[PDB]
């Protein structure tokens, strides 16, 4: 759902924006130039769990 | 987002692989890029290179 505007505006060679968002989708560094998050991901509760 | 076939060969769409959503409605290019290591194998099969 933040995901449209990311691929519109992606497409210009734009690089790395930290945004807030729930995309687990964000470690696809082909179909995305610009993502960094600012909050883990939902996968990213995994080494929490290995502790 | 529009449910739509699209289809092609075209342009700078050479082999792309990506991990495209499962509701789109489009197939392009002709053989995988394994399906191209597999030729390659048959490649490497003729000279046993």
């Amino acid at each position: 759902t933040p995901t449209p505007v990311s691929y519109t505006a992606g497409f210009y060679r734009i690089p790395v924006l930290g945004l807030t968002t729930r995309m687990s989708i964000y470690s696809d560094k082909s179909i995305h130039l610009s993502f960094l998050r600012t909050v883990p991901p939902y996968s990213h509760q995994s080494s929490v769990w290995f502790e | 987002q529009t449910l739509t076939p699209i289809l092609g060969i075209h342009g700078g769409s050479s082999m792309i692989m990506a991990d495209k959503d499962e509701s789109s409605m489009f197939f392009q290019f002709g053989p995988s890029i394994e399906q191209q290591a597999s030729v390659m194998l048959n490649i490497m099969e003729e000279y046993d290179w």
